[PDB]
């Protein structure tokens, strides 16, 4: 009753971060976080498990950049874990190809097409290649007036070497596996050094789960999917409820990494490691719903500083889930002793955002500026690394003028 | 006006080149003129048409200085004569 | 970790002076301050070294006022010394005057003169002069029908005092040097008395440098220019790469006046003194780039004082470059402990600001207004001179209301 009143809470607006001396421009910054020995990121973004910012789309660019992507709920579990594979099973270099038959028409496959693909090779038991080039020359007609004769194929177990050769010698973009192998599929395999990935090269994913009566066959569908990660995403981890589902989660799959829900007090952090939670995820209110509708609400900076202490006691991680706004606030959140932010709304419109609909281009564009102003950030504060961030760097609080 | 009546001229005197050259040479004629094409020809007398280079073949190559012979299309080479519709 | 967020930080808008006991009227304060032995200034005003601020125009309006100009990096070395020169060299009362021959027509020098002087003495071996007034009765012609008979020229070594008479004696307002005095010339010489100038009486100029391969060959210019101090200006001057740059600097030059990079904490205050700065220039963030980009900032009021607060335990200068708006706000920035204030954008509009594009005015409307509020607010809190207002005057904290 006394101690009703007592604590202080700051948000992102309230701080600043003091500059230090500095040995390291910002490109020379390391951004890489291990969030557990089994999920390591390049770079300290993820994008929200919410059916507007991650599917596979979003996970296969999130995860080529360094990042990490959740894969969201709002779907069946068959199509769920369909999902996860989709993204372990990419930058491989197509065993399942769109295909058409000699007695379809141009209308067809400009059609196949446009849903980005640019070739269409030619029933149920290999005569022709349709492509974009082909189309100029063409008046919907027939598909069977295609490449038919000089058709370039190699065999199934060339080698990528056993390629970007065979295509740069017929001065062709497409390779069929009497599978498919493109020439964007193999510079893809390139363009993208800082891709986080499994240890056995796979790009890495999670997805997300509730706490509903089918979520134990849920989470086993994504653990066949080999699934990364599991995002246990509620609005009040600190409930009974999420608490039994994390050590329910735990025991039957001992070695299976677990993010769980959004807390944001020391003691419900504990709550959740003490579960069997991996990471947990920082946010409770970050003039949002929560706030005014129920009257909770935590200070995100507070919120996230109060967690991280807790964490870091049992070696343990956390994820900022809430109000970043600019990227100046991914400097903060992270500085704060989060480990990794998690993005939502920033990424919703991107062009690897689900569904076609504010359009934002794709989501390189954004990364690509978040982290910039995060590597900015850490050249003022001389952050080798996102420990020293995290462990050195001191803020200062501002009136606000 | 005599930028209007010289427009439409008909091209008698195309641009070549000749195997000697470096690849870089073509990506010049091409990005000066806004032209796609240079037809290859064996020698600056018999002009004698033996290749053609184009972008979607500069596509195929990393920056290389190259002899053209190397890079241009020679075995499946498409003329017409001279008068066909 | 625990001292993350201790910090606290006051900007202008969260500080009020106090009023004290007052001996002396706003126009009786005296405004010099003495940044080094061989920098003095007459008012605390410096305009920046920014592309859309100070070139040699400005310089030369800030030193007559008692204030400093410093010559912006963007241009070439040799520009750059050529704007100190020209500086350095003004207010002699003209050896390289602008020049025409009797071919030329009359439009030749109306545009000539459009470009704001008022004659052209009239080839590679005088025949004439020809001059405004003598346009109004032509019409562009030919420029061979000037004042080419009643020539009046002194020799080369008249003093002003030979002048200002041989001129009210002709009713001219030119005389050519077979170089050229004018009565503009003359005049100027007098209505500055409170120019800031170097020990042989020349305006002092200031010139930035940054940190790449040439600052090197840029200083040994800059000096041989006769520069007066040499700004090294950086985003973040407590980096080592800063640090090295001015101790080169001041082991090879060791008599050269230095201000160095932005900085906002005791600590980098220390680090650019022990370098080898002689003034240390502090600003950072002062919801500019830096905080919406980076997360990082610190209120310029407590940066004044903190950076002023060590800078005088070794006896060195703090120059105050920020978020200064309004007039008060000089008063307070120098209040807090800064012997200096620069500005930029108050002066990017003016007159002698680089360019022709917010048209201002002659920037002597500006500092006048400026200035005039520096001195109001030193007659309240009583302040005799500017060591009074730095190191007596108290402040009052005041809530946002
Ligand atoms: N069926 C499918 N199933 C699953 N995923 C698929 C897919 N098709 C594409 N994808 C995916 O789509 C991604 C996008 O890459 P692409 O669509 O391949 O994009 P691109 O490499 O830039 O091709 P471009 O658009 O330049 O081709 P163009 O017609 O100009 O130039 C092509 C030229 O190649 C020639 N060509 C192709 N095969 C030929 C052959 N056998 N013989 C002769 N010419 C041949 C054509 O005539 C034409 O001139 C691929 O990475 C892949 O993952
Ligand atoms: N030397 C010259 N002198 C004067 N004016 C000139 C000129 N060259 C061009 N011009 C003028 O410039 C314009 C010609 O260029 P544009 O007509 O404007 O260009 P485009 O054909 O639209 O280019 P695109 O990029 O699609 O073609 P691609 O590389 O795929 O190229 C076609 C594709 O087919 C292949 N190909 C072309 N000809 C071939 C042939 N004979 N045999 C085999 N393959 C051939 C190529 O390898 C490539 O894959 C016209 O105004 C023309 O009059
Ligand atoms: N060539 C040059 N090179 C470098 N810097 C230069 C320059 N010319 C000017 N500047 C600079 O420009 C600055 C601006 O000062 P000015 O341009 O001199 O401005 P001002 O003194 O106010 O002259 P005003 O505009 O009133 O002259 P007006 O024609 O009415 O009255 C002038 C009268 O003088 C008479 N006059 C001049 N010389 C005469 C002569 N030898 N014999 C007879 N009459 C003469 C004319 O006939 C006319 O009636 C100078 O301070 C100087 O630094
Ligand atoms: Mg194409
Ligand atoms: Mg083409
Ligand atoms: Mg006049």
């Amino acid at each position: 009753w006394e101690s009703k009143f007592s604590k202080e809470g700051l948000t992102f607006d309230d701080v600043l971060l003091v500059p230090a001396k500095s040995e390291v421009l910002p490109r020379d910054v390391d951004l890489s976080v291990e969030l557990t020995k089994t999920l390591k990121l390049n770079i300290p973004v993820i994008s929200a498990g919410m059916d507007t910012v991650t599917e596979s789309a979003m996970a296969i660019a999130m995860a080529r950049q360094g990042g990490l992507g959740i894969i969201h709920k709002n779907m069946s579990i068959e199509q769920q874990a369909e999902q996860v594979d989709k993204v372990k099973r990419s930058e491989r270099g197509i065993t399942n190809p769109f295909f058409l038959t000699p007695d379809h028409q141009v209308f067809d496959a400009e059609h196949l097409m446009g849903k980005r693909i640019s070739g269409v090779p030619i029933e149920e038991d290999l005569v022709g290649i349709i492509t974009n080039r082909d189309l100029r020359f063409i008046s919907m007609k027939i598909s069977d007036v295609m490449t038919k004769e000089e058709l370039v194929t190699a065999s199934v177990g060339t080698t990528l070497d056993e390629a970007e050769k065979i295509l740069q010698k017929h001065k062709i973009e497409k390779l069929p596996l009497v599978g498919l192998i493109t020439i964007k599929d193999i510079e893809k395999v390139i363009e993208f050094p800082n891709s986080s990935k499994d240890i056995h090269g796979r790009l890495i994913v999670g997805a997300a789960v509730g706490v509903t009566g089918d979520t134990m066959t849920r989470v086993k569908k994504l653990v066949e999917a080999n699934v990364d990660v599991i995002v246990i995403d509620t609005a009040h981890g600190h409930s009974q409820g999420v608490l039994n589902t994390v050590t329910k989660i735990r025991e039957t799959y001992p070695e299976l990494n677990i993010i769980a829900g959004n807390v944001a007090t020391a003691e419900a952090t504990r709550a959740l490691i003490e579960a069997g939670a991996d990471v947990v995820k920082v946010g409770i209110g970050p003039i949002c719903t929560t706030r005014v509708v129920a009257g909770v609400g935590v200070p995100q900076i507070t919120a996230i500083y109060d967690c991280a202490t807790e964490a870091r006691k049992h070696g343990k991680t956390i994820i900022a889930d809430g109000g970043i706004k600019f990227s100046g606030d991914i400097t903060k959140a992270l500085a704060a002793g989060g480990h990794a932010v998690m993005l939502g709304s920033l990424l919703a419109g991107t062009s690897e955002s689900p569904g076609e609909t504010p359009y934002k281009g794709p989501v390189e564009e954004t990364v690509y500026q978040l982290v910039g102003g995060l590597r900015s950030g850490m050249g003022y504060c001389g952050s080798k690394d996102l420990r020293a961030l995290r462990e050195e760097a001191q803020f200062i609080r501002m009136t606000g003028a | 006006v005599d930028k209007v009546k010289r427009s439409e001229r008909g091209i008698t005197n195309p641009f070549f080149l000749t195997p000697d050259h470096q690849v870089f040479d073509a990506e010049h004629l091409m990005g000066k003129y806004r032209i796609s094409g240079v037809p290859i020809v064996n020698n600056e007398e018999d002009q004698k048409l033996v290749g053609i280079i184009t972008n979607r073949d500069l596509r195929f190559i990393a920056d290389y200085s190259m002899k053209i012979s190397d890079v241009m299309t020679k075995e499946e080479l498409v003329t017409a004569s001279v008068g066909t519709t």
